[PDB]
RNA sequence: AGUGGAGCCUGCGGCUUAAUUUGACUCAACACGGGAAACCUCACCCGGCCCGGACACGGACAGGAUUGACAGAUUGAUAGCUCUUUCUCGAUUCCGUGGGUGGUGGUGCAUGGCCGUUGUUGGUGGAGCGAUUUGUCUGGUUAAUUCCGAUAACGAACGACUCUGGCAUGCUAUUCUUAGAGGGACAAGUGGCGUUCAGCCACCCGAGAUUGAGCUAACAGGUCUGUGAUGCCCUUAGAUGUCCGGGGCUGCACGCGCGCUACACUGACUGGCUCAGCGUGUCCUACGCCGGCAGGCGCGGGUAACCCGUUGAACCCCAUUCGUGAUGGGGAUCGGGGAUUGCAAUUAUUCCCC
């Protein structure tokens, strides 16, 4: 007969664990996210993995929904990853500089800077 | 004990008098009050103060559910509760009987009362994402059976709607895990459709607010199509058993079949769960709606302004439309079909020979007359066509074959001796659906000439001289003879006579001389097969010939083939002594026989 | 069956890479034997300098063990040095050949007089240094063979210099540092500078970055 | 609770003996050799019959070499392994002389046969020329290099293998020939059987749902009696020679130790009372008769949850006598009888009664 080896359900397991959100019903388009995600360079394999994937989820969605909801924060550490706010922190009005770093930006030809204040040392 | 006990009441002394009791209440007054007491005592018998027996206790609710469940139903609602209370325990070991039970429970009754009972909580705008109840829909999915469609419509289309509105609307609004969660949910609730699609009891009249559905769902609603397509074929195989439901199958087939056949054939999806769907919706339409659908289908493949995929995808259609037609499209589809026999193009030819198959596959009805009508003609052109089939195509011609040669007439020896090489140059052909179908179909030659005489065994003899001079040729057709002889050893075992099965192994012997592996991997073969189906005492005469004629193969295939000598070395050693192959083979063979000795120590 | 795990390994295994000089070129590690198995091959000869035995200190109390000092030589080329110890002499012996192979670096040849001929003495007196043991190299001429003792005249044998003068100091009775000391300056012969080698250096890809879209296949 | 103090018994030393057969000496020496030895079981002792190789040489034998043997007389033994009786047996020979000549020899060395599966320290990396070190550890925890974690260390031990074909009207100098690359097949889909999870079966589509190449050898996994013209030492100095009769293994001043019975009044004697379980048996016994009692006689069951056997146990309980002393406690050691076991009980085998 034929069994599945552990390389494949072990890749298989990382990328449910990762990416179950771009998965679906269709088998080829999981053969063609589970190739733009990870790095695999034979086609066999990344074509059994496909199959292994497409097979266990096919099982999850069987399965009574919780496994899925469990899955949240992933998503949230990835959000958090990626989070930026809508004004930069290093856009700032007025900046406090030296005596000597204003030399030195004087010295360096940006002496015409307008958001700089120069703040003696007390 | 007491388990076993209970389950044999339940079941034997019971369950027959369901009929004469009739429905329990709450205010009963005779047995059916005793059949309250039983609920009662078993209900009681599911507390925490047992905790070990909840295996034993669950499979008597189970029993105690299929058995009485459709006329104890108003009192059971409790005990439902309290099994919905018993999931939800930490760390407990009997979910999969409690399913069990709850499947049991639901098979019996129907997903309403136990609905009533034990509510859904999915009911559109939920606050929190842990669903408690979610293995309901699993339940409901796997154990309804024998409850009203309308219930599903107007329960199961609305809140699935809404879900999936809510699922897409959260899509476009950033949250990508509530909306995959609550498309799973109303995917989930869409695969209930086959198990409400059963055994319905008001599918006369519930079916005509669910055609519209259907089919917008099945032609804008890829995600569903596969389950939807599965609900009506599950419908049909079990649905069509009153005259009134067929009629409205029919009446709305009318309208399914080319929002099916639009489906099928646009380019790119499911295409082959759509063809078996078209196919059994084929077999219960109609005649006249086929003639039609056959002439246009017809009027589309001979049209040249079609591409090919476009005309492939409407012979499809003309294979499933082929075994539900009249004798008359079934003859003119056979005239129009008869010169695309001899067309260069695999698929064309593989498409007919399909079509073919699929007229000659029907035991009864118009292609049986079709066949009793053209068997003449049907064997001039197979015979005519033989030269020029592509290899793809063998697989469905050979079992044409066999749909003709099932109901063949005794005046027919020149065709099955026409017909046998091609059998066994398909017994090795590449693909492994045409070996399949070759030995089936030698198997089938061979039924065929324990007909045509009086004596069983010289009609065999006279078989086996047709296809004894295919061991003399060239050596690919010489493995693929003793890979025939080899299958046709299995089913006809003492019938062929096993002196001359002896002879036939002697001959092996020779071409267990041949340098090619292909050969000898067949003689192995032939001889596995001998040692397992003839005789001992026969064996025993000839042990030494065959077991010498191994001994001297070779070093370079006695080292490829090492597992088949193995087992070759296994059987005759659990069949004989160890110490008389022990002494007649040459030395280094020794060491591989005593390795089978521990298996028989060590299987013990 | 050799399965490479370095890249470097792999384009030795493919035909990107010529020749071991390739590699000496970059000055790469050499991580896997079966690139010296595979460029070499058969023309390497091995000398087993020393098998000798120690009585190893542990709890369970002095257990005897085998170190072995190899010396593996390409004539005419090349020679590696290796020193194991483990329980077996053959494990030791396997061991210390391996090692050896991983240490195979190319020797300088030159001439004493005038250059008529293939290069047989070392190009300059050289000199290796390993705890106390001064090993020298002095260029001879053509036909005195190696004037040295017996452990520097197998490693200068198995390096192709058909000729030299040796000069020895420091306590040669042990054999692993007087080994060592003359493997130093028989490498030192490469690692000097003459003016031969006075011309500006053109460089070359690494094969690395000449071989990439190969590497990145696999 | 005792042991060590006492009587008896057993073990080891020692002492005796013809022999008191034997390995082990503070746990693993000490009721271990199933060893509770009257014949065997014995390894010991005292006596007595018997014969103990091939080859070479010299004799006899067919004018019997030698084998077999009924009765009687002998020695400690029914010794035809001697005499009276010498009757048969047809070469299957036995009488001396010899010889590093030895063979049913002893022991060592070398290597192989019978069975299958395919706390210690390495491997790689870091430090040191090297012995070495790191891994194998601050802390907490654990029986523990265990676990959490830190961390120049990371990993470990005590035909389901690898490659690969069918079809490309696609890219490359390209639908018919090329050879590089890129595709395509993954059990993917369907229906059943299935712990509803591992898997199995069949089928549609598809070129392909499995077509070909490569992989006796290794073992420390177990364990045991074959090959050498093998080395030595022995061989009427039998590597325990067979058999026969009788002894001994028990002998006893004494040390070191396991045990049983006791020194009594919380007890000894006599009568009555009432309760088990683990196990056994073709020798376990039921019943009746003769018996003071050990035991005999005639009868049945049980090859066994059936018959022994409701296992009818003893301590214990209730009454009688004794009354603080070598006592009626304690029973050794002796003197007589009787009965079984066994060829045989004298050096008491055992049991019973004064």
């Amino acid at each position: 007969g034929r069994v599945r080896t552990k390389t494949v359900k072990k890749a298989a397991r990382v990328i449910i664990e990762k990416y179950y959100t771009r998965l679906g019903n269709d088998f080829h388009t999981n053969k063609r996210v589970c190739e733009e995600i990870a790095i695999i360079p034979s086609k066999k394999l990344r074509n059994k993995i496909a199959g292994y994937v497409t097979h266990l989820m096919k099982r999850i969605q069987r399965g009574p929904v919780r496994g899925i909801s469990i899955k949240l924060q992933e998503e949230e550490r990835e959000r958090r990853d990626n989070y930026v706010p809508e004004v930069s922190a290093l856009d700032q009005e007025i900046i406090e500089v030296d005596p000597d770093t204003k030399e030195m930006l004087k010295l360096l030809d940006f002496g015409s800077l307008s958001n700089l204040q120069v703040t003696q040392p007390t | 004990a007491a388990t076993q006990s209970l389950k044999e009441i339940l079941k034997e002394c019971v369950a027959p008098h369901m009929a004469d009791i009739g429905s329990v209440t709450s205010s009963a007054s005779g047995p059916a009050q005793s059949v309250a007491k039983m609920f009662r005592a078993v209900e009681e018998g599911l507390t925490y103060k047992f905790h070990a027996a909840w295996s034993s206790v669950l499979q008597l609710l189970c029993v105690f559910f299929e058995a009485c469940g459709r006329q104890a139903h108003p009192v059971m609602r409790k005990c439902l509760q309290s099994l919905c209370d018993l999931r939800l325990s930490p760390h407990f070991p009997h979910t999969a009987a409690l399913d069990q039970a709850v499947g049991a429970a639901v098979t019996s009754m129907g997903p309403e009362v136990v609905l009533q009972a034990v509510p859904l909580e999915i009911d559109g705008s939920e606050e929190t994402l842990d669903f408690p109840r979610s293995w309901l829909l699993p339940v409901i999915r796997d154990h309804v059976q024998e409850t009203r469609l309308g219930f599903f419509t107007t329960y199961f289309l609305p809140l699935a709607n809404t879900l999936k509105s809510k699922a897409m609307d959260l899509a476009q609004a950033g949250s990508t895990v509530e909306s995959k969660i609550y498309d799973t949910l109303q995917w989930q609730m869409w695969t209930l459709l086959p198990g409400f699609c059963t055994r319905p009891t008001d599918v006369a009249i519930s079916f005509k607010g669910l055609a519209r559905t259907l089919g917008m769902a099945i032609s804008e609603r890829p995600d569903l199509r596969v389950t939807v397509c599965q609900a009506l074929r599950t419908l049909i195989t079990k649905g069509c058993q009153a005259e009134a439901d067929r009629a409205e199958v029919s009446r709305f087939a009318k309208n399914f079949l080319p929002i099916l056949f639009n489906l099928y054939g646009q380019p790119v999806a499911p295409r082959r769960a759509v063809l078996e769907t078209i196919r059994t919706y084929l077999t219960i339409t109609d005649t006249q709606l086929v003639n039609s659908l056959l002439e246009k289908a017809s009027e589309k493949v001979l049209d040249p302004a079609s591409s090919d995929f476009t005309r492939l995808s409407v012979l499809d259609l003309v294979v499933a439309l082929a075994p539900c037609a009249d004798e008359a499209a079934i003859s003119k589809l056979y005239s129009t079909i008869r010169p695309y026999l001899e067309s260069k193009a695999h698929g064309v030819q593989k498409k007919a020979y399909r079509v073919l198959e699929e007229v000659c596959a029907s035991p009864q009805g118009p292609g049986a007359l079709f066949v009793q009508s053209h068997l003449e003609d049907l064997k001039k052109t197979l015979l005519d066509s033989l030269r020029s089939t592509s290899s793809p195509a063998k697989r469905p011609r050979l079992k044409c074959l066999l749909h003709i040669v099932r109901k063949l007439s005794a005046e027919h020896k020149e065709f099955i001796t026409a017909l046998i090489p091609e059998v066994i140059l398909c017994t090795k052909e590449v693909s492994v659906g045409a070996r399949k179908n070759a030995f089936a179909l030698l198997v089938e030659m061979g039924h065929a000439f324990l007909r045509f005489g009086s004596n069983q065994e010289e009609a065999l003899q006279c078989y086996l001289v047709l296809i004894y001079p295919g061991l003399v040729g060239a050596v690919t057709m010489v493995s693929c003879s003793i890979l025939a002889l080899t299958h046709l050893l299995f089913e006809f075992k003492g019938l062929m006579g096993t002196s001359t099965v002896e002879q036939l192994l002697e001959n092996v012997c020779l071409l267990l001389a041949s340098r090619t592996r292909d050969v000898v991997k067949s003689a192995l073969g032939f001889i596995k097969v001998a040692v397992t189906v003839m005789d001992v005492a026969h064996l025993a005469k000839h042990v030494q010939l065959v077991m010498e004629a191994i001994g001297k193969l070779s070093d370079d295939m006695r080292r490829h083939f090492r597992m088949k000598l193995r087992n070759l070395f296994t059987k005759f050693i659990r069949k004989f002594g160890f110490e008389l192959v022990k002494r007649l083979l040459p030395e280094e063979y020794h060491r591989v026989l005593v390795n089978i000795r521990k298996a028989e120590a060590r299987a013990k | 069956e050799w399965m490479p795990v370095t890249k470097l390994g792999r384009l030795v295994k493919d035909m990107k890479i010529k020749s071991l000089e390739e590699i000496y070129l970059f000055s790469l590690p050499i991580k896997e034997s079966e690139i010296i198995d595979f460029f070499l091959g058969a023309s390497l000869k091995d000398e087993v300098l020393k098998i000798m035995p120690v009585q190893k200190q542990t709890r369970a109390g002095q257990r005897t063990r085998f170190k072995a000092f190899v010396a593996i030589g390409d004539y005419n080329g090349h020679v590696g040095l290796g020193v194991k110890c483990s329980k077996e002499v053959a494990t030791a012996i396997r061991g210390a050949i391996i090692l050896a192979k991983l240490s195979i670096v190319p020797v300088r040849r030159g001439y004493w007089g005038n250059k008529i001929g293939k290069p047989h003495t070392v190009p300059c007196k050289v000199t290796g240094r390993c705890g106390s043991v001064l090993v020298r190299l002095i260029p001879a001429p053509r036909g005195t063979g190696i004037v040295s003792a017996p452990v520097p005249k197998k490693l200068l044998m198995m390096a192709g210099i058909d000729d030299c003068y040796t000069s020895a100091r420091g306590c040669t009775a042990t054999l692993g540092n007087f080994a060592k000391a003359t493997f130093d300056a028989i490498s030192k012969t490469y690692s000097y500078l003459t003016p031969d080698l006075w011309k500006e250096t053109v460089f070359t890809k690494s094969p690395y970055q000449e071989f990439t879209d190969h590497l990145v296949k696999t």
